[PDB]
């Protein structure tokens, strides 16, 4: 009846699949918390959660966030006030609503008294990077109560390297999420699975994880479909529903990149059967990741188009340029909302070409694209290089910095006595340090 | 560390007397000093000829998301006409004598920006002066190159940059077996100050401070890697090959690494390889120089780095 | 500056494009003047020739009065263009005095010159249609540029074309000469066109280097000449000789030797990529080189130069050039 | 109508530390008053004396009220049945809100206790309107 | 005193010139009681807005303005203008006379697509009551979702008839006169776009008038919009084609500066000039007009006028050496 | 009244969609069962989108459809606030429905919707999932914020089949007594592209100032470069010849460059006497010309390099 990632949501903090570092680096925090305030937060315990009124969680979507900081609340007997995106943060009501909580303690608290905290908050501020032009000042003021909070305070975003996020800083113990291990998800989701009644190859539940870049809750949705979409699921029905389920609903993407990859459309015969027309028109049928399923195996496969005497190599690099053009048509396209009558020629030179070029027989298997968690790296490694930068602009462009800062790794990293000597004779503190730490990792 | 030993001073500049005169007898007017506009290679001095300069004209104490001094401010457009235009006119109200301004990079300026910035200097010229620091005069609207001195930074010869060298090491207490170490440098960075110095400070700070005539040169996270790719592209011609450069430079690049930057010193560090006929290099720089556009025409920097391999293993193969 | 400091006070002052000009003169005496649009190369007049159409028309009193003006710098976006422009527009026409009545034509009429209008959003564009046009009765545009085909179609259609020719070496000379006069400036023979070439149309660029070389020759105060030479050092072009080692190492020399000697140049020589423009003019000038040559030499500047338009990488653009002309 | 899931709570009939009780309207007053002074009002209650207290950055802000009854008008008295001291704290903006249920009667009763959620009552003719509110930390 | 290109705009469609069947076919549905949602889409001083004025006054006379209801690029009309004071006037019935409203939105491809996208869901929606009218010079720039909502009329470049025409109107209620093939010259530069036609004629109502009934020739014209002509154009040809680089160089270098000229303009002319001749192998035909179109293109972003030049004189050169 | 034939004849049940029949059955079965996932449907234009997200939310509420269904496109408020209030105070809202169905909010023009909108509408659908499903129809779900998009099933339609839009094209001139003939008919399939809506728009302007539904009349409305021109102009043996095609028929008749390109793209395409590698070659060509045209360079001069190097190619 209800969503699946409803009624399957973890109850203990001995359910959230992966992170598991993370979890404990939190609730350890919730736990010293009032010690933490007995020494006026200016012991960093041998885990720095010490010195921070309140946590600032982030990662990717659906990776669990949200349930650890409500669910280590519950842990240690904390009554939970919550807000997020939905509610109307402005710095006006924030200062007329929360604030007044900061120092308060739960009238639920009482009529629920053993519960050593049960008359304590536990200020959970959700989707924080979301606060957008109807929570004027919010930032600032959330920020503010980072520092002046009497009751544990956790914020939950998604992109804290961002320029809204900036004033959050120095200010709380920020503690990362990534993306949940697959054999995590892989386990959970069987188990699901066997709950459900149904069997799946761990072929395709492999690659689900993979589709789903980690996102649990979109895996758990995107699991949901098979039995919601058929009437009754049989004995045999199994092995052949993953078929019309995988092939439409749930890997589509690859079925997409398979069919344009076969040999067998482009041959004269079936060339008439599957027309120019419709091999143009896969594209729509996902003219977001065609491109990027295209590019990420067109040269993974055992060609069968080859001209006579037309090495792979020389094939494929013909591909490679056309795959190259289409980029160029695609950046005009997305630089101007009305440019879409350009889709066509994309589908040609992005997809339906290259593919022509290559397709035969499928040597390897169909990967979902590397582009999108590889634009993750290296976008989230400019940020930091950037805030490097704006600490070193003092001592080169950020260019000349990562093309610079070469020299500095190793009296930076050399030996780990000297410690103290280059480390301050760099005018770099504790997150000066941590953060030039990760990058140059 | 190369930081340290930077000229905080005109009377301090050891590089390119034809300038370092040309910017004394330039400051011989602190309250009238045209617009400037400084081009040149990487590392020659430029940038720090121009802080070196703001402390010659106006004080000493010159020195202290913008780079502001209690005498100028600097611009670095990493839209972006929206800031010049606004922040500068801002700066404008500098009355109520004038003030500095140094756009680094001059090159990622718009041509929709700096028609901006170009009005604006001919605007309040009086209480605002432009020092635009740049590497390539070319993406430079003309209506700036007159109404600014149009002065170059040729890079220091080989011979000079060896002499900056030996200095550092007279006072970090470094032993130079000979002139030998030193001299190789300078033709290592081919003229960049910023590398032949932080340079000397690398294949230092490995030697023990003892520099022998065994120099293993700098060679820096990055710089290697493209060698080894280099190699590969040489040796296996293949698509299975291609499929491994792939994940090389998807790595150069998700490690804060410009494309534009593994094609150029990939497209040269191939030029440099005897194993290969002036057809072979020939046809290897055509598909960079075709290539590079490409990269400057669109955004998914791999499809293209990549299709140039391609182009090029089937050059090669 | 000499540069603002001999700026055309009066449209007959403007020598070098004329062909425009001269039809303003006469349309002046109309109220029909037409909306219009300038465009050409940088420097040939343009901005000059409106400044003085409106003192020739209005006279310092209206001036400030009924003439509005928005340039790169001033903010002109989808919001200012449906606001202020078409306010000051759709606004009524101001009362003359008792004496522009009789010293200037008082034309019923104000005036919007949107200079630099190349660099506006395409969107602010086409706000400015319908506004400058249902207020054709009092209100009247001027929209300059240096690339017609910056300024959308639309509006090319509504406004008056007049594109500024460069300026003819010939054209320049007259407007040159009579500023060395007035500045008793001891220039050479080789020197006075020389200004020309190397700032081929720009004229401002032609006098900034007229005033900028000339306060460099009086400190030498030998009183001796300001040759050729003297001048392209400061302009930014590149020696003719530092060249001459350019086309020979191509004439013959293997791929290694020029990507070594390109390596030099990069290295600190000149990063002129003009020196793209001076191999030109040599190989198309010199008369030792077949048409054959001609021809293939001419197709590959033009390619490395498209390319060099595109924000490429100086170096790599460049050795390619001289690696594929050798071929040649 | 709404579909709303309440954490009902186990409401009992407790033995507060005090009991006190005055006219709506001049409670009302009082934390109007202080309010302007305090984000937070102390109510002390000692010696059989009712006494509040606010204390900002400005300044503070003391009242204070000794029980009596009169006969003239029985509404516009001050009662109060101690049996031991008390002394919370208040968030003000909590008071603020609590202060608009003097328009139901034209009294209210505050029982007050050391370790439970302060107790503001107005009387219905037939029912009442009472506020649990939970004091700050000590 | 407004200029020509204004003062000469259709009062009435019987005024418009070369759309007819645009004319024809709107007039019917108005008498036939079955409007569509109109788009009219062509390139610039067609007639456009010229037609729905006048078909709006025609259909509603005087109670025009409380009855139809016009926006345009000069106007505001994001996403809320749609909603709000667009979708009012299409939900609610009219104050004077009875009918349908009539919705005016002109250069709506400078709408942006949330905008348009909202439009199209007004339209939709108030479909059984309202009539909407787009207006635009490509309709691509339009979201298919609301371009599929309207009846589209093109109006295609004026042809020499209307365009001969008009030119006859303008020289009566004019003291002008225009030679022969003056008056041709000034067609085939107009492209067909009716504006810049009044505007040159009256860069000479204002130019060669002084015995107020002199001759406007070709040059007039041809040195007026500052384009070629025959001679001087298929001059230039011939000196590339056999004088030598130096002597053509310079030819080209002087009819271009003593005239005014721009590569591109030539180009072109040439480009129809040579396109006459018999050439001898069809690859001639194909690198000429291969590196002539990529000359062009490239001067579209500026690239350097002197190379460029000596481009065209290479490709047109090279090119014929069959 | 002029009740246009997309509204009149506008699918009322899931069973009329000639939609992608796979996914559709999708819906027919979360018709049947109630457990509707939240879920984003995207795709190109006029596919059945719109239609089929409304179909299934009748045969989920029948008679509740009134009271547990909220719609909320492009012409309406959809701020931050409207999400905060509206939106949230819907899902709150208490109606009893059958064991497996929920109240379904329909956000259409999903793609438009603001950011901090949308950021703020994350946990509303998140807490009350357990009575209200959302559906978000769109042409880019490439705009929907991922933690919106993790929340929910992506359905992607694709363009609907020539067959297909054959079938309802049929249907209607049926119930209409159109006069057609089978030329006409291949005439709007070729100019509709996989859109039904375009397809049954022309359709009934077609009718609706020809009568009689036959080729001629088709692309007389549809007002672009006839195909058999265009075709002519691509497949002529000589250079010479088709250039003369593109100055007489094409360009000398006043059609935009824009729309000379454009057929010729889609002309290519469907040129079955040529071969996949050849059409390809050329499409890449009229492309690489198109964009050109889109740029500003829209001069004759550029569509005659454009026939001059498909001949190159046509001749190699
Ligand atoms: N690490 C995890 N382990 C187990 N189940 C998970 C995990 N992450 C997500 N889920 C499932 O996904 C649903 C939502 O996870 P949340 O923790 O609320 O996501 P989130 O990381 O806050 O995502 P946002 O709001 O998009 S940032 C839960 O109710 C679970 O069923
Ligand atoms: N035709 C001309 N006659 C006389 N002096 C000129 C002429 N053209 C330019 N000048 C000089 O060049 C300077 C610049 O002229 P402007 O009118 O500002 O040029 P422009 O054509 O608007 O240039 P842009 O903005 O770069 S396009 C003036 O101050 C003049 O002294
Ligand atoms: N078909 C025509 N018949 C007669 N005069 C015309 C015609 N087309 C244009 N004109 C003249 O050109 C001027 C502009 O025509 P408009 O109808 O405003 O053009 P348009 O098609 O709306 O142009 P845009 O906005 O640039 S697309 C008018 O004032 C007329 O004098
Ligand atoms: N698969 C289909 N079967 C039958 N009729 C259809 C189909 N697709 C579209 N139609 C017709 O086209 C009209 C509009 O289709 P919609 O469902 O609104 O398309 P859409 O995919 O939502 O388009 P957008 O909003 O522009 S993305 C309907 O009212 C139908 O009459
Ligand atoms: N004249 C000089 N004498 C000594 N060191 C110099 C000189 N010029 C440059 N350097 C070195 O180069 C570093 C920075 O180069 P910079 O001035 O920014 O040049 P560019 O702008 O070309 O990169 C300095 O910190 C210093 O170590
Ligand atoms: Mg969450
Ligand atoms: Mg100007
Ligand atoms: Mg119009
Ligand atoms: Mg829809």
């Amino acid at each position: 009846d209800k969503l699946w990632t409803v009624k399957y949501a973890p109850t203990n903090l001995q359910q959230v699949c992966g992170n598991k570092g993370s979890v404990m680096k939190l609730k350890n925090w919730l736990a010293n918390w009032e010690n933490s305030k007995k020494n006026s937060f200016k012991h960093a315990g041998k885990d720095g959660s010490g010195v921070f009124r309140a946590a600032m969680l982030y990662g990717p979507p659906g990776i669990g966030k949200t349930t650890a900081a409500h669910l280590v609340a519950q842990e240690l007997g904390y009554d939970i006030l919550e807000q997020n995106a939905s509610d109307v943060r402005s710095k006006t009501l924030l200062n007329a609503g929360v604030k007044n909580a900061l120092d308060n303690m739960s009238v639920v608290g009482y009529f629920k008294h053993q519960n050593l905290n049960g008359k304590h908050f536990v200020i959970i501020m959700d989707e924080v990077d979301g606060m957008s032009g109807g929570d004027r000042g919010g930032v600032g003021q959330l920020a503010q109560f980072c520092r002046k909070t009497s009751t544990p305070l956790i914020l939950i975003c998604n992109e804290r390297n961002l320029p809204k996020m900036r004033p959050f800083d120095r200010v709380c113990l920020d503690i990362q999420f990534r993306r949940p291990d697959a054999n995590s998800i892989k386990s959970r989701l069987m188990t699901i699975a066997i709950r459900e009644k149904f069997k799946l190859d761990p072929n395709v539940i492999d690659r689900l994880i993979q589709t789903t870049r980690g996102d649990i809750r979109q895996v758990i949705n995107l699991l949901s479909t098979i039995s919601t979409t058929t009437k009754t699921i049989n004995h045999e029905n199994i092995n052949e529903i993953s078929k019309a389920w995988e092939k439409n609903i749930a890997l589509k993407p690859f079925d997409i990149a398979h069919k344009m990859l076969d040999g067998q459309i482009y041959s004269d015969i079936g060339s008439r059967n599957f027309t120019l027309n419709d091999k143009i028109a896969l594209y729509f049928d996902d003219f977001d990741f065609t491109p990027l399923m295209i590019q990420e195996n067109y040269l993974s496969t055992r060609p069968s188009v080859l001209k006579p005497g037309q090495s792979h190599l020389e094939a494929v690099a013909e591909a490679a340029n056309c795959i190259s053009l289409g980029d160029i048509v695609e950046k005009k396209i997305r630089s101007s909302e009305q440019l879409w009558s350009l889709l066509p020629l994309h589908a040609v030179l992005s997809s339906v070409y290259p593919a022509s070029k290559v397709a035969g027989h499928m040597a390897g298997r169909i990967n979902f694209t590397a582009w999108l968690g590889q634009n993750s790296k290296s976008a989230k490694y400019y940020r930091l290089l950037q805030e490097i930068h704006y600490h070193t602009r003092l001592g080169x462009x950020x260019x000349x910095x990562x093309x610079x800062x070469x020299x500095x790794x190793x009296x930076x990293x050399x030996x780990x006595x000297x410690x103290x000597x280059x480390x301050x004779x760099x005018x770099x503190x504790x997150x000066x340090x941590x953060x030039x730490x990760x990058x140059x990792x | 560390w190369v930081d340290k030993y930077r000229p905080k001073s005109l009377n301090a500049l050891s590089h390119n007397e034809e300038l370092t005169n040309f910017l004394k007898s330039l400051s011989d007017q602190p309250r009238d000093l045209p617009h400037l506009l400084l081009y040149g290679p990487n590392g020659t001095g430029k940038k720090t000829r121009c802080m070196a300069l703001l402390e010659s004209i106006f004080g000493p104490g010159v020195y202290r998301n913008v780079v502001s001094s209690p005498y100028h401010l600097e611009i670095t457009p990493s839209n972006d006409r929206i800031v010049i235009q606004e922040l500068l006119k801002e700066v404008a109200q500098m009355e109520q004598r004038y003030k500095c301004v140094i756009i680094n990079e001059a090159n990622s300026l718009t041509k929709d920006a700096q028609a901006a910035l170009r009005r604006t200097m001919e605007k309040y010229s009086k209480n605002i002066r432009l020092i635009m620091v740049c590497d390539s005069m070319s993406p430079i609207i003309a209506p700036i190159k007159s109404q600014c001195l149009l002065i170059r930074c040729p890079a220091p010869s080989d011979s000079e940059i060896s002499t900056i060298l030996s200095d550092v090491v007279t006072n970090e207490r470094i032993q130079l077996e000979t002139k030998d170490i030193l001299k190789r440098i300078a033709q290592a960075s081919n003229g960049n100050l910023r590398v032949s110095l932080l340079m000397l400070e690398s294949m230092a700070l490995n030697n023990e401070l003892a520099l022998k005539s065994s120099s293993p040169i700098i060679k820096p996270d990055w710089i290697i890697v493209i060698h080894k790719l280099t190699r590969k592209i040489v040796k296996e011609r293949s698509v299975n090959s291609l499929i491994e450069c792939r994940a090389v430079l998807y790595d150069l690049l998700a490690h804060c690494i410009p494309a534009n930057i593994i094609l150029k010193e990939l497209t040269f560090s191939l030029l440099d390889v005897e194993t290969l006929n002036t057809t072979n290099k020939s046809s290897i720089i055509e598909y960079s120089s075709v290539f590079d556009e490409r990269l400057s025409l669109g955004n998914k920097a791999i499809f293209h780095l990549e299709g140039f391999i391609a182009k090029v293993m089937c050059c090669l193969d | 500056p000499w540069v603002e400091k001999y700026r055309p006070k009066n449209l007959d002052e403007v020598t070098a494009q004329d062909h425009a000009v001269t039809v303003l003169k006469k349309t002046l005496k109309s109220a029909n003047l037409p909306h219009m649009l300038f465009y050409g190369p940088p420097g040939t007049g343009k901005t000059s020739t409106i400044l003085a159409l409106t003192k020739e028309l209005y006279g310092p009193d209206l001036m400030k009065s009924r003439i509005l003006e928005l340039n790169a710098s001033d903010e002109r976006g989808i919001s200012i263009v449906r606001e202020k422009v078409k306010n000051f527009a759709r606004l009524t026409v101001s009362k003359p005095s008792k004496h522009d009545l009789e010293n200037y034509p008082c034309p019923p009429y104000k005036i919007i010159i949107l200079d630099e209008a190349d660099s506006m959003t395409a969107d602010a564009q086409s706000a400015l249609r319908r506004t400058m046009e249902t207020y054709s009765g009092v209100t009247r545009f001027c929209l300059i540029c240096n690339y017609v085909t910056r300024i959308i179609d639309p509006l090319a259609s509504q406004c008056s074309k007049f594109r500024f020719k460069a300026l003819d070496a010939s054209n320049a000379i007259d407007r040159l000469r009579f500023i060395s006069e007035q500045e008793n400036v001891k220039c050479d023979d080789g020197v006075l066109e020389r200004i020309l070439d190397i700032s081929a149309g720009d004229l401002r660029r032609g006098i900034t280097l007229l005033q900028s070389a000339s306060k460099g020759a009086q400190y030498l105060g030998d009183g001796k000449n300001i040759t050729s030479t003297q001048v392209e050092e400061l302009a930014g072009v590149v020696p003719h000789d530092i060249l001459i080692e350019i086309v020979e190492k191509v004439k013959s020399g293997d791929f290694d030797e020029i990507k070594k000697y390109v390596n030099t140049f990069m290295k600190s020589g000149w990063s002129a990529a003009s020196v793209v423009n001076q191999l030109h003019e040599y190989y198309i000038t010199n008369d030792n080189f077949d048409t054959n040559f001609k021809n293939q030499i001419s197709w590959l500047l033009f390619t490395t130069d498209s390319r060099l338009n595109n924000g490429t990488n100086e170096h790599i653009q460049l050795l390619n050039l001289l690696v594929k002309i050798s071929q040649l | 109508l709404m579909d709303i899931d309440a954490d009902f709570l186990k409401i009992e009939e407790l033995q507060y530390d005090s009991t006190l009780s005055l006219p709506s309207s001049e409670f009302s007053k009082i934390v109007r008053d202080l309010s302007q002074l305090s984000d937070s009002i102390n109510i002390m209650i000692t010696k059989e004396t009712i006494k509040f207290v606010a204390d900002g950055d400005i300044g503070s802000g003391s009242v204070i009220i000794k029980p009596f009854v009169d006969m003239e008008h029985p509404e516009t008295s001050i009662k109060l049945e101690m049996d031991q001291p008390v002394d919370l704290t208040f968030g003000a903006k909590y008071l603020l809100d609590i202060i608009k249920g003097s328009s139901l009667s034209d009294r209210v009763g505050i029982r007050l206790s050391s370790e439970a959620p302060a107790l503001f009552q107005f009387d219905l003719k037939s029912g009442f309107l009472q506020f649990f509110l939970a004091p700050k930390f000590n | 005193n407004l200029p020509w290109v204004e003062k000469y705009r259709p009062e009435t469609l019987d005024e418009v010139y070369g759309q007819n069947e645009v004319i024809t076919t709107v007039r019917k549905f108005v008498d036939e009681g079955k409007l569509p949602h109109l788009l009219f889409y062509g390139p610039p001083g067609t007639g456009k807005t010229s037609t729905i004025v006048a078909l709006a006054r025609e259909i509603y006379g005087k109670n025009y303005s409380n009855m139809v209801l016009e926006l345009n690029a000069s106007d505001d009309r994001g996403i809320d203008v749609v909603r709000n004071q667009i979708k009012d006037f299409a939900s609610t019935r009219q104050i004077f006379s009875k009918g349908f409203k009539l919705i005016i939105l002109d250069e709506a491809d400078a709408m942006t697509n949330a905008a348009q996208n909202a439009l199209r869901r007004v339209i939709e929606r108030y479909t059984k009551n309202t009539r909407f009218c787009v207006l635009a010079n490509y309709a691509h720039k339009l979201t298919p979702a609301l371009l599929s909502q309207c009846t589209r009329f093109r109006f295609q470049p004026l042809p020499q008839e209307a365009i001969e025409r008009r030119i006859a109107n303008v020289l009566v209620h004019e003291k002008l006169k225009l030679s022969p093939n003056a008056e041709k010259a000034l067609i085939e530069l107009s492209n067909g776009d009716m504006r810049r036609v009044l505007n040159v004629l009256q860069s000479c109502k204002a130019t060669l008038d002084n015995p107020d009934e002199d001759e406007i020739s070709d040059d007039v014209i041809y040195e007026c919009c500052g384009a070629p002509r025959p001679s001087d154009l298929k001059a230039v040809l011939k000196s590339i084609l056999e004088d030598d680089w130096g002597t053509a160089h310079y030819t080209l270098n002087k009819v271009r500066s003593a005239k005014g000229l721009a590569l591109i303009d030539l180009i072109e002319g040439i480009v129809k000039i040579l396109e006459d001749y018999e050439l001898q192998n069809e690859e001639t035909r194909v690198h000429l007009l291969t590196k002539l179109a990529d000359i062009e293109y490239s001067i579209s972003k500026g690239g350097n006028d002197q190379i460029q030049g000596s481009a065209v004189i290479g490709a047109i050169k090279a090119s014929f050496e069959n | 009244l002029q009740l246009p034939w997309v509204e009149k004849y506008r699918p009322q049940v899931l069973s009329d969609i000639v939609g992608n029949k796979e996914t559709i059955d999708r819906l027919q079965q979360i018709a049947k069962d109630g457990n509707m996932p939240h879920m984003i449907i995207s795709g190109m234009p006029g596919i059945g989108k719109t239609t089929s997200v409304h179909c299934l939310a009748h045969e989920l509420l029948g008679r509740s459809y009134a009271d547990g269904v909220l719609e909320l496109n492009a012409s309406d408020d959809r701020g931050i606030d409207v999400v905060r209030n509206q939106i949230k105070h819907f899902a709150q809202k208490k109606l009893h429905l059958p064991p497996g169905k929920h109240k379904i909010v329909i956000l259409d023009e999903a793609d438009s919707m603001t950011a901090g909108a949308q950021q703020a509408l994350r946990r509303t659908m998140e807490l009350y999932s357990n009575s209200t499903r959302f559906a978000f129809a769109c042409n880019q779900s490439n705009k929907i914020i991922e933690p919106l998009q993790s929340q929910c099933a992506i359905l992607r339609y694709s363009k609907l089949s020539d067959e297909d839009v054959l079938k309802r094209l049929l249907q209607i001139i049926k119930l209409e007594d159109v006069k057609y003939t089978n030329d006409g008919l291949e005439a709007i399939i070729f100019t509709a592209e996989g859109d039904m809506r375009q397809a049954i728009n022309n359709l009934q302007s077609t009718v609706a100032g020809h009568g009689l539904v036959n080729a001629d009349n088709v692309f007389k409305i549809v007002d672009s470069p006839h195909p058999l021109i265009v075709k002519k102009m691509l497949l002529a043996s000589n250079l010479e010849d088709s250039i003369q095609i593109l100055r007489t028929d094409l360009w000398k008749k006043g059609y935009s460059s824009i729309d000379i390109v454009t057929t010729s793209f889609r002309v290519t395409k469907n040129l079955a006497q040529v071969k996949e590698s050849v059409r390809l070659e050329m499409i890449k060509e009229i492309g690489l010309t198109h964009m050109r045209i889109l740029e500003g360079v829209g001069t004759y001069l550029q569509l005659a390099s454009m026939l001059a190097k498909i001949h190159k190619l046509n001749n190699k």
